[PDB]
RNA sequence: CCCAUAGUAGGCCUAAAAGCAGCCACCAAUUAAGAAAGCGUUCAAGCUCAACACCCACUACCUAAAAAAUCCCAAACAUAUAA
């Protein structure tokens, strides 16, 4: 992922969710959106 | 799918900028300016018609025929050979409302309209503001007197811009 | 001042009331009567 | 020390929600509405299916040949003006995308014939000459002769 | 029947003919050599100047107390003038340019020596000023966007505000002093020295009320 | 209540879906100009984690919640009882209303961990190696925030950080 | 068989 | 239309609504019709054809679907959702087209 | 290379004759007819400006259109710095 | 969530400028849909948003992190009436 301080979407397929205690933004349509809460 | 776009009267061309579309499809570029300019034959060359040509899975193609674009007919009606550089600002023609009721009996019959069943009424309040884009204005009564004032001043407002345009490009080689 | 649904399409035919007294009537009335009815009727309707 | 009411105004009765005057847009639609029963009295009510564009407006210009209308209202406007009125048994009919098919004349065998060639749009039921019927009403309607010839019937 | 609603018309409304921010300079245009104080006290406690609005309707107001250098101006500049429509928006400084002067010693020498050189020119602030005011034919969602995209860069507390959020601002406040059930303020202890506390106080703190320390504002203090 | 079922029969597949004997509130509540079942019967800020014979009729057989609009609950008691059942399922409270596993699947023999006041999802929690300072140290949280306008009857308010 | 200060 | 037209009508042979309108039990049904007479879904499969036949006999809604492998899927919607019918319509589709392949 | 057809340029017979009308070659030229056999509504079109919301009527189709271009206009306008 | 037809490729500039390089206008068909708010095309195509219809998405718009070197660092605790 990149670990981000404040997460975005980057398009509309972009979807937040919560997993392992933090905020992860995970993207099918493009692999490079995925963020995750630093 | 359905390609669509303004094909001029008799002068169909296997060039671009219709030539490469046809290509992607993979349709005949040659059989199209064949049937085309073989079916536009009675109308005189050079005029604008819009087209709309329909593709089946075999490359096969049944090309469709409209009425002229308004702004032709507006144009053509008034004298303007060539439509306002800036509008509301400048008239460059004039034509009267005579001339867009003949102008909507005859553009009434296009596809667009006529599936639309819509009266005459509804078509030329849509010509009166393609009119206002071309720059020309609809006037009720217009008499050959001042038709030819008009047109006489229109020429010294082309001129001038000659000039300034001129102008500019003289100013372009010096830099 | 409110339309009746419409009947089932397998119930049987429920003619309306209103004409039941019209159907009635037709038969009390004389052939006579009927005939001359009729000859006004006719011109009445064309 | 922001103060603290003894019971949360969430839990206490809402005062009711002031009136607002009907938009100036409803209260055409009315208008309008009351038109299409009073003036034409062949009234087809259908479901808009979700046609194409081109297959929506090739249909509509079909039912224009034989001066069928095809109109068009919403369903929280046209659900009141039935409840009080007399065609306040249509009601059930409007639940979802529907539209009224009307004619001055009713010309039933001359629409049928073009429902036909989807077979995915029904007619659901419809009022003619303040008579409510169903679809096979519609069928039948159609099916029976000319009124003229049925003046005739009695005279012959 | 989705209900719709008028819109505001801003055909009354005049664009000047330089809309964009015009350009401030590093220094003024004559050199100061009177070498001047440290002089804190002038982004200290709440502003007396720019506090209200002239001619547009959104701003950029200042929650903190800071010094702005050329850079700072540079960024408010840029920022604004590339995101702002010329046409329907205009801009102004309700800040002077960098006056103030800021002497610092070279590299390497210990303390004494007398006093450093001028290095460079700051434009003092205080809480509750506006920095940048603009206005036209917009709505302030358009321009919130960007103006409190600069106001992050800014070495204060900074945020965007028009006519009316600042008008809320300030009577949501004065609401709070009002319902306060506590009993007990800074103001009516410090100014009668209730506990002896003006030995831990400060004199401008009769003043100030506890919303402020050194540079620091604080809203949420009644 | 309803309910959907399926029948194979030739080949051939029909759904129906059935109504069931659906419970009813209870008569004569003490508070009728209440807003929701909470305000209604005097139980706002007097119910906990271990209540579940309240917790049970907002929730599915599967240990799910129910949605807000039905049960008409409010946003603010809504998601007490949603925390609320969260620990009591950790706590062992509600072992009726367990996921429903699929086919084919024998849950594995777990590490049995006596638990309750749990905030946080086990697996998503990492431990505590630095507790850091007496003025920055690293509580353990117990219970929940949102519970904290809770009757208390004690002098000592509601610890909810260890 | 409730009262107003009733509580479950 | 868009979850269903993803999938598409491969498999599917014929479809077939029937309900009566002046009843009060038809609104999931008539739902259902909504979707899968649009213009996406029918347009995957032009071949499989979708009939709608309405009726007023006081009978109850059902959706009758034959596949091409000969099975066939009712759902009687007086009690079930549109959603609910889509749902399992999708989920026959999906295993309908594997057993074919 | 492809150009508009040429147009005439004859006051007397632009105002005689609609030049654009007939597009066939075999085909003549349109004349106009004197004003009492066009229509009656021919002569009572909006040839200015559009009439502005305050001069609608609320109990009109005209009146909202206007309306909600209007805000069609609002959205585009606070989306575009998004 | 749902859905998208048409005067028209508006005019001018331009090799080309087709809602979206720039300047001018920003009117109008249909119950309803900007002479186009965001992607995109060499230009076009093409995907969304604002529209109608359907009917309750019937939300918040007040804050977003953390790492050093001998070994973490009292032990523990949410519910019995303020002493
Ligand atoms: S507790 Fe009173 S409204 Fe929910
Ligand atoms: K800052
Ligand atoms: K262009
Ligand atoms: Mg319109
Ligand atoms: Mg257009
Ligand atoms: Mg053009
Ligand atoms: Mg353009
Ligand atoms: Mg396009
Ligand atoms: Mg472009
Ligand atoms: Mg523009
Ligand atoms: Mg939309
Ligand atoms: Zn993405």
């Amino acid at each position: 992922f990149k670990n981000k301080t404040v997460l975005k979407k980057r398009c509309k397929d972009c979807y937040l969710v919560k997993r392992r205690g933090r905020w992860y933004v995970y993207c099918k349509t493009h692999p490079r959106h995925k963020q995750r809460q630093m | 799918g359905v390609i669509r776009a303004i094909v001029r009267a008799g002068l169909a061309m296997p060039g671009p900028p219709l030539g490469p579309v046809l290509g992607q499809r993979g349709v005949s570029i040659n059989q199209f300016c064949k049937e085309f300019n073989e079916r536009t034959k009675d109308i005189k060359e050079g005029i604008p018609l819009p087209t709309k040509i329909l593709v089946k899975p075999d490359r096969t193609f049944e090309i469709k025929i409209g009425q002229p674009t308004v702004s032709y007919f507006l144009k053509a009606a008034a004298g303007i050979e060539k439509g306002a550089r800036q509008t509301g600002k400048e008239v460059a023609g004039l034509v009267t409302l005579k001339h867009v009721y003949e102008i909507a009996r005859i553009k009434a019959q296009d596809e667009a309209f006529a599936l639309q069943d819509v009266p005459l009424s509804s078509v030329v309040r849509s010509i009166i503001g393609s009119a206002r884009s071309l720059g020309i204005r609809v006037v009720k009564d217009l008499s050959s007197e001042e038709l030819a004032a008009f047109q006489k001043e229109r020429a010294i407002f082309l001129a001038a811009q000659k000039e300034a345009d001129l102008a500019a490009q003289e100013e372009a080689a010096k830099k | 001042e409110a339309l009746a649904g419409a009947p089932l399409d397998n119930a049987p035919k429920e003619y309306p009331p209103k004409i039941q007294q019209l159907v009635q009537d037709i038969a009390s009335l004389t052939l006579l009567e009927i005939s001359d009815l009729n000859e006004l009727l006719k011109k009445t309707l064309k | 020390i922001p103060p603290k009411p003894a019971i949360h105004p969430s839990c206490l009765p809402s005062p009711p929600s002031p009136p607002q005057e009907e938009i100036g847009l409803i209260r055409l639609l009315r208008r309008e509405i009351a038109a299409v029963f009073q003036d034409n009295r062949m009234i087809a009510v259908c479901q808009n299916v979700a046609l194409s564009a081109e297959d929506k407006l090739l249909m509509r210009h079909q039912l224009r040949k034989h001066k069928i209308l095809m109109k068009v209202f919403p369903n929280q406007v046209l659900k009141p003006f039935l409840e009080d009125s007399k065609y306040q048994n249509l009601l059930p009919l409007f639940v979802g995308h529907n539209m009224l098919l009307v004619s001055e004349e009713p010309k039933v065998k001359e629409m049928v014939r073009i429902l036909r060639t989807v077979p995915f749009l029904p007619l659901l039921g419809g009022c003619i000459d303040d008579t409510i019927l169903s679809r096979q009403g519609f069928i039948n309607y159609s099916k029976l002769p000319s009124l003229p010839l049925v003046q005739g019937e009695l005279v012959g | 029947v989705k209900t719709l609603l008028p819109v505001p018309s801003f055909e009354d409304v005049s664009i000047p003919e330089k809309p964009k921010l015009r350009f401030i300079e590093r220094a003024p245009l004559v050199p100061k050599v009177r070498r001047e104080p440290k002089n804190l006290s002038d982004i200290r406690g709440p502003s007396t100047e720019a506090t209200e609005f002239t001619e547009g309707n959104f701003a950029i107001l200042a929650l903190g107390g800071g010094y702005l250098h050329w850079g700072h101006f540079e960024m408010m500049r840029l920022t604004i003038n590339r995101s702002m429509d010329p046409k329907n928006m205009f801009a102004i400084w309700r800040v002077p340019a960098p006056f103030k002067p800021i002497t610092r010693k070279s590299v390497g020498h210990r303390m004494g020596g007398g006093k450093g050189a001028i290095d460079h020119y700051v434009t003092p602030v205080k809480a509750g000023r506006l920095v940048v005011e603009m206005g036209g034919r917009c709505e302030f969602e358009e321009v919130q966007g960007f103006l409190d995209q600069v106001a992050h860069k800014l070495p204060f507390a900074a945020k965007a505000v028009s006519r009316g959020t600042l008008e809320k601002m300030r009577k949501d406040q004065e609401e709070r002093e009002r319902n306060n059930q506590n009993p007990w303020t800074f103001e009516r202890i410090a100014t009668a020295n209730m506990l002896g506390i003006r030995k831990v106080l400060s004199p401008y703190d009769l003043t100030h009320k506890g919303k402020y320390w050194g540079k620091f504002y604080m809203p949420k203090r009644v | 209540f309803r309910e959907v079922v399926e029948t194979q029969e030739g080949k051939t597949t029909i759904i129906e879906g059935r109504i069931t004997a659906t419970p009813k509130e209870s008569p004569n509540p003490p508070n009728p100009s209440g807003q929701c079942p909470i305000c209604r019967w005097n139980l706002k800020h007097k119910y906990n984690y271990d209540d579940v014979l309240l917790l049970s009729q907002f929730i599915r057989p599967h240990g799910g919640m129910l949605p807000r609009k039905i049960t008409g609950l409010c946003q603010e008691e809504h998601r007490k009882i949603e925390e609320c059942v969260k620990m009591a399922h950790r706590a062992g409270l509600l072992p009726n209303h367990r996921p429903r596993l699929p086919e084919g699947v024998v849950p594995k023999s777990k590490p049995q961990l006596n638990r309750y006041l749990t905030r946080w999802a086990p697996g998503s929690v990492k431990p505590i190696y630095k507790k850091g300072p007496r003025w920055n140290r690293v509580r353990m949280p117990v219970g929940s925030p949102l519970l904290r306008d809770n009757v208390c009857y004690s002098r000592t308010p509601w610890k909810l950080y260890h | 068989s409730y009262l107003p200060g009733y509580v479950p | 239309a868009a979850a269903l037209a993803r999938l598409g009508l491969r498999p599917v042979k014929q479809v077939r609504v029937q309900f009566c309108p002046f009843e009060k039990n038809v609104e999931s049904t008539r739902t259902f019709l909504q979707t899968v007479s649009s213009e996406k879904v029918r347009s995957t499969n032009l071949n499989c054809s979708v009939i709608a036949d309405v009726r007023h006999d006081g009978s109850e809604p059902c959706v009758d679907v034959l596949f091409g492998d000969g099975h066939r899927l009712i759902m009687r919607g007086a009690h079930l959702t549109a959603l609910e019918m889509l749902t399992a319509f999708a989920s026959h589709i999906r295993a309908r087209d594997a057993a074919g392949s | 290379a492809l150009k508009d057809p040429d147009v005439c340029t004859d006051p007397v017979q632009l105002t005689t004759y609609a030049m654009g009308v007939n597009i066939y070659k075999e085909g003549q030229d349109v004349p106009l007819k004197p004003d009492a056999e066009y229509p009656e509504w021919l002569f009572e079109m909006n040839l200015g400006p559009p009439k502005t919301l305050e001069e609608l009527d609320p109990e009109s189709r005209e009146y909202w259109r206007r309306l909600r271009k209007q805000n069609i206009w609002r959205h585009n306008r606070l989306s575009k710095n998004k």
